[PDB]
């Protein structure tokens, strides 16, 4: 009996699901397969920009290591 | 994409100019408050977040709002209409006119002297290049306003307490 | 100066234009006086990001507030003329030219 | 005694929001000029370094001062670790 | 890419929508003896969408006394404000990463009370409009106690970040710390999406459907759409700021589900309040709100602004 | 040919009407409590995704149950104007069919469809909640059979 | 012989009052309004499968 | 901007929403049928019906709340200063004052719908 109403709410919860996972997965997709970085203030603006300068490949998520110079 | 805050001014000055034509008070508030978002609009792009998010949340969804509210109450029995007038057409399209002659004339001059001297060289020029650290300048200004700005909070809570006693003694009607 | 400021000192001198040269409603009228402090809101603000100026961030707050405040009064106004003589024209307010 | 108890009944009896609220504000201000925590607060606003730190001269004469940011000289947050 | 994040965020929101029309008419069948949607399809699965194909294709009576031009804005603006309304909200990782996010939310939901004075203005008809200044009344009475409740319980938050009350909720639910707050906010909501005892504006019994008596098939459905959006982003907004669920940065699918599952919980409880109580009047909705919700919040917004300077528990900024 | 897709388009569509008939509640005198009997639910009018609906404006189907009076059919006609199109009525009883128990009377109307078109006639004084329901299946079912876009096909 | 429907007086003392106040602030009968509708979705509806089955006489 | 993209879209595929709902049924119209809604009568126009102090007094009320609300939103980062007990001054005061224009508008009449 009520349990019939537990259909809608199963399409109901696939298509609240789909937007937080696209969003995470898209988020990974273009980041490098990283999170995607948060710059709420200028400082992490910054940070982010100084990482797309040296990476050389203008991508700020191409993070080079010791390996780059040292 | 390369202006973007010139676009944002210029419909702004539109809107004025839309509103301030008077037509009938309820265009007259939907021209108000398309001029209040694309202002708040402007100061998001200068940095202003806080106070972009102030227009709207108080100036348009506050005080229009209220205003429009109003002017549904108090109209006229067929409540009028932009075209109705002829001298809504003329003030809108003379007050258009003269933002096109005058935008016009400092994009291709630079130097137009209407009372201010002015010099469209961009807007992104003006600003300045610095870092503002791990926090937002205009937040820290404006929270300053209860440790630096007791004054004015003594006063401007005063005010909104002598308004509500004042619009009671007004509306009372007798 | 910047061409922003040109625009927004534009429909400050447009929203003046607007208040003093009346029509019937005195709803349009506030509407107008309205304009004049957005644009007055604006400005302020454009000013007080540009130069840094920081504790004058919260200036454009007092600003809003108070020309609110002003504005309900003159709404109050409005309504009160209106239970008067039905509309908020202008017109109706001339009895005291005598 | 009975008066201020009798008009707490009448209140708690037919307005017991404006009790609860009025209690609550009554203790948002009252409550904060007795803590000792207070104190704590400030200084835990003070011990947060917004700005960079920009060093002095040691002109002589300067034994406080650390030189090294570990040396035994200068504010310590030992305290703020515990609390 | 982030066009393909924006195209997977509105279109499962209308989908859930949709079936959100389903879910409440059998949640009220069932609990009124009755078992609603269950021969268009199996279990009325179908039925949301003979519901949108049927509309479409009805005539759209457009009133003669109508500015079309506002007629068809208002609907326009609802559901774009509707829509927009979900760009924030941290479903582990918001599409939009703002400062003010739940500042954005109350001033987007602040505009969305102007396609109720807009459609009860431009559907003329004398009446609709008062039904309409009454529904614009309720709705900013009630953006008080949002705006205020909401600045209580952000004082642990430390910020408008919407992201930071996933941080601020790790280890407890803000429930337990301010539940008080969380039922005024809760009745706030339902009174704001004009849901419950608080749909003056539609009573059924009341106005008949009051400003949406002229609207009819297409704007109708689009109006709805709106509403129904509205509900479940605020039900959403509930959860995450009182009932914040964990989250794993390496599997953000378990904060997703979480987050759903509560978010459906707290939908199901608001067709649940649509089943059980009597509606307010105008005036009685009007005195809870005046005289009972707003010392109790102006209290503990006092009570929430001395708590963590007293107790040394002011969040950080960052 | 293109005569198979208008077929289809035309099925769509039927059955989508079909499937969320809206009725207007018109309870004009006994036969109004029978139908909210086939709303009640031993009958459960909703799980046919007839829902109970509002102002005439958002309602498919007009279901006259009850007396006609002169005095109200003026009133009657009026809200069947109001309804979007496309519209049904269904005369439920013997009154709103051909004026029943009071037929011969100044005061009453020999059936509603001397004022709008009537597509079911439910007979019974009162029609049964169950006789009613068949009415309504009986009404969905000449739905089905429409041939609109057909029609318009051959034109 | 008769009855009276709402002729009770409600107490007066600490815990009557608390009760009372606790009731008010707490939303308990709307509580009790929940739990009946709770309990009504989880009991087996009347309806019948119509045309399938059908209604006895 | 990605914002800007957004509110585009929702704008956009609101008004095609709407363009889909607003054209592609069939009509057919005439007199009668698009007249004013009113149980099965004509309306009456009569004139200015929206009225009543009151209507616009709560307006007003909200209003000066609102801004008083305004004047509290900066409160998060209030707490972040140094100078903690003139900000707890000031906010209680600012909500002192809040509760003295809720009990003044009570008190004396104001928020009642009277007769
Ligand atoms: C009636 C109004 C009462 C207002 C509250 C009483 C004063 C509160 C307070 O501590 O103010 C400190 C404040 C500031 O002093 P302070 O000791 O907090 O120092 C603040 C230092 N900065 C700005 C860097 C954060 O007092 C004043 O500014 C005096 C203003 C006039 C007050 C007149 C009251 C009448
Ligand atoms: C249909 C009607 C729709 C009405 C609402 C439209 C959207 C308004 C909100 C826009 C986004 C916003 O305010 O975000 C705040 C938030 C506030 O938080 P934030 O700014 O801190 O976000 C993070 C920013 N950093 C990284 C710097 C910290 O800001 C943003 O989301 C982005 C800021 C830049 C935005 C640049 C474009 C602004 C465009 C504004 C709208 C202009 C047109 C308005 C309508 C005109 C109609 C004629
Ligand atoms: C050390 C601690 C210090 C802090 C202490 C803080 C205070 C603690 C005690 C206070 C408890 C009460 C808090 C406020 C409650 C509401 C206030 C109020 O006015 O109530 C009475 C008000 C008015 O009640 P009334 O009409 O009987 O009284 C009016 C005034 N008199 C008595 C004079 C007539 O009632 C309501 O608000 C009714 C709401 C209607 C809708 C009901 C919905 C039911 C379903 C709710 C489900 C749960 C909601 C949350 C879900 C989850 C969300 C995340
Ligand atoms: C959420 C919803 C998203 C959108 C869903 C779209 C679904 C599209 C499927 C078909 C929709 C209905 C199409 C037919 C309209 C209704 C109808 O029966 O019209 C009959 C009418 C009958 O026309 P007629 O000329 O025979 O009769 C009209 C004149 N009187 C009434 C006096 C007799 O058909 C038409 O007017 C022409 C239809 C052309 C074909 C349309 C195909 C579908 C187009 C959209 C895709
Ligand atoms: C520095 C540069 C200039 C800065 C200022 C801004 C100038 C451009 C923007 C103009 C804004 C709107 C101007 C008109 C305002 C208005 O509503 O005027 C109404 C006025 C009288 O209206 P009314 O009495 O209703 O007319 C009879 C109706 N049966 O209407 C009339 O009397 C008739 C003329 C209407 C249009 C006049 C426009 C004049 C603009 C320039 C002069 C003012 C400045
Ligand atoms: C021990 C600890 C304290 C216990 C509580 C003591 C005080 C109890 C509360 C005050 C009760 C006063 C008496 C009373 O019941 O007044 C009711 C009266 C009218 O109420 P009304 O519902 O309109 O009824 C009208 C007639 N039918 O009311 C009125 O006419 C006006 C009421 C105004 C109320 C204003 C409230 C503003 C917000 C207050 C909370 C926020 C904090 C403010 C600062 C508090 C500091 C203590
Ligand atoms: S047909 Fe019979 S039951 Fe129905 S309204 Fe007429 S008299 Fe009453």
């Amino acid at each position: 009996m009520w349990f019939e109403i537990l259909p809608g709410i199963a399409v109901m919860a696939a298509c609240l699901f789909i937007p937080g996972m696209a969003t995470a997965h898209i988020h990974k997709f273009t980041n490098g397969g990283k999170e995607k970085r948060v710059a709420h203030f200028s400082y992490q603006w910054n940070l982010m920009e100084r990482d797309r300068c040296i990476s050389g490949v203008n991508r700020y998520h191409v993070t080079k290591g010791l390996e780059n110079i040292d | 994409t390369m202006y973007i805050a010139f676009i944002l001014s210029t419909i702004f000055v539109i809107g004025f100019v839309g509103f301030s034509s008077k037509p009938s008070p309820i265009y007259g508030g939907l021209g108000l408050i398309v001029s209040g978002g694309v202002g708040c609009g402007i100061v998001l792009n200068f940095g202003g977040s806080f106070l972009g998010l102030m227009v709207f949340l108080i100036y348009l969804g506050g005080m229009l709002v209220v205003f429009g509210y109003t002017t549904a109450m108090a109209t006229e029995m067929y409540p009028e209409v932009w075209v109705s007038n002829k001298t809504v057409f003329g003030a809108f399209v003379s007050g258009l006119m003269m933002e096109f002659c005058m935008v016009y004339y400092a994009l291709k001059e630079e130097e137009v002297e209407i009372i201010f001297k002015f010099n469209g060289l961009g807007d992104w020029v003006i600003y300045d290049t610095g870092d503002s650290g791990f926090f937002s300048e205009e937040a820290m200004g404006i929270a300053a306003l209860y440790s630096y700005g007791t004054w004015l909070v003594i006063v401007t809570g005063w005010s909104l307490l002598i308004g509500v006693v004042v619009i009671m003694e007004i509306t009372r009607g007798n | 100066m910047p061409l922003v400021y040109m625009n927004i000192i534009m429909a400050f001198a447009i929203a003046l234009a607007g208040l003093l040269m009346y029509r019937s409603h005195l709803m349009s009228s506030l509407l107008c006086l309205e304009g004049m402090m957005l644009s007055l809101f604006i400005m302020s603000t454009l000013i007080i990001l540009n130069t840094h100026f920081t504790l004058a961030n919260m200036m454009p707050i007092i600003l809003l507030v108070f020309a609110a405040c002003e504005a309900a009064l003159g709404l109050s106004l409005l309504v009160m003329v209106s239970n008067t003589y039905g509309t908020d024209y202008v017109q109706n307010l001339n009895l005291l030219q005598c | 005694a009975g008066r201020i108890a009798s008009f707490l009944k009448n209140a708690w009896a037919k307005e017991p929001v404006l009790v609860a609220s009025f209690a609550i504000g009554g203790l948002a201000i009252i409550l904060p000029s007795l803590s000792p925590y207070t104190n704590y607060a400030i200084r835990i606003n003070r011990a947060t370094p917004y700005n960079y730190p920009v060093p002095l001269r040691d002109d002589g004469n300067m034994p406080d001062v650390p030189s090294h940011p570990q040396d035994p000289q200068g504010p310590s947050l030992e305290w703020l670790k515990n609390l | 890419m982030f066009m393909i994040n924006i195209l997977s965020l509105i279109i499962p929101i209308l989908l859930a929508v949709a079936f959100l029309t389903l879910v409440e008419r059998k949640v009220l069948g069932y609990m009124q003896l009755r078992k609603g949607p269950n021969v268009v399809g199996p279990y009325g699965l179908l039925q949301p969408i003979a519901d949108a194909l049927k509309l479409v294709t009805k005539e759209p009576l457009r009133p003669g006394t109508s500015s079309i031009s506002m007629f068809i804005i208002a609907p326009i603006l609802g559901l774009s404000l509707a829509l927009t309304m979900w760009v924030p909200l941290p479903m582990p990782y918001p599409l939009i990463n703002m400062n003010l996010g739940v500042l954005f939310m109350l001033a987007m939901s602040s505009l969305a009370v102007y396609s109720i004075l807009w459609s009860g203005w431009a559907s003329n008809s004398k009446y609709a409009l008062i039904g309409a200044l009454r529904a614009v009344a309720q709705t900013i009475s009630y953006e008080v106690t949002l705006a205020i409740i909401l600045l209580s319980v952000l004082l642990m938050n430390g910020s408008y970040t919407l992201s930071t009350l996933i941080t601020t909720q790790e280890h407890i639910w803000m429930i337990f710390t301010s539940w008080p707050l969380a039922m005024m906010w809760f009745i706030s909501t339902l009174a704001e999406t004009n849901r419950a005892p608080f749909d003056l504006t539609e009573g059924e019994s009341e106005l008949v459907s009051g400003f949406n008596v002229e609207y009819a098939a297409g704007p109708f459905a689009m109006f709805f759409m709106a509403e129904y959006a509205n509900i479940i982003m605020m039900n959403a907004f509930t959860a995450i700021l009182f009932l914040g669920a964990s989250h794993d940065p390496h599997t953000p699918e378990l904060y997703t589900i979480n987050f759903v599952l509560k978010t459906l919980a707290l939908t199901i409880t608001f067709l649940w309040i649509r089943a059980s109580y009597p509606r307010f009047r105008y005036d009685q909705l009007m005195h809870l709100l005046w005289k009972s919700f707003l010392p109790l919040t102006l209290a503990l917004c006092m009570w929430h602004i001395s708590l963590p300077i007293m107790t040394a528990s002011i969040p950080p900024q960052s | 040919r293109g005569e198979y897709v208008v077929a289809k388009l035309d099925d769509l569509v039927n059955w989508a009407r079909r499937s969320s008939l809206w009725p207007m509640t018109f309870g004009l005198a006994c036969c109004a409590v029978e139908m909210m009997h086939m709303a009640a639910p031993r009958y459960d009018m909703d799980r046919f995704g007839v829902v109970f609906r509002a102002s005439p404006r958002q309602s498919d189907v007009m279901i006259v149950a009850g007396t006609l009076t002169n005095k109200m059919a003026p009133a009657l006609r009026k809200v069947y104007d109001q309804m979007p199109e496309p519209r049904y009525v269904v005369s439920m009883g013997s009154c709103a069919n051909g004026g029943g128990y009071y037929h011969y009377s100044y005061s009453v109307v020999r059936g509603c469809d001397r004022i709008v078109p009537v597509d079911i006639y439910v007979p019974g004084c009162p029609p049964t909640a169950e006789a009613l329901l068949y009415g309504i299946l009986q009404l969905q079912r000449k739905i089905k059979r429409e041939k609109r876009l057909r029609i318009w096909y051959r034109r | 012989t008769y009855k009276f429907v709402n002729m009770r007086e409600p107490s007066m003392d600490m815990k009557s009052v608390t009760d009372r106040a606790a009731q008010t602030l707490l939303w308990t009968e709307l509580v009790r309004g929940l739990g009946m509708t709770l309990s009504y979705l989880f009991r087996e509806p009347a309806t019948i499968n119509y045309p399938f089955e059908k209604g006895p006489l | 901007m990605n914002i800007m993209l957004t509110l585009l879209t929702n704008v956009t595929l609101a008004s095609l929403l709407v363009l889909i709902a607003f054209w592609l049924p069939q009509l057919n119209a005439y007199s009668e049928k698009t007249s004013p809604y009113e149980c099965g009568f004509d309306p009456m126009g009569s004139a200015r019906l929206p009225f009543s102090m009151k209507f616009f007094l709560v307006a007003i009320t909200f209003l000066l709340f609102d801004l008083e609300i305004a004047l509290l939103l900066p409160l998060p980062w209030a707490s972040q200063t140094n100078n903690l007990k003139t900000m707890l001054t000031m906010a209680l005061f600012l909500l002192i004052l809040l509760a003295a224009s809720l009990a003044y508008e009570w008190t004396q009449k104001g928020l009642e719908w009277a007769e």
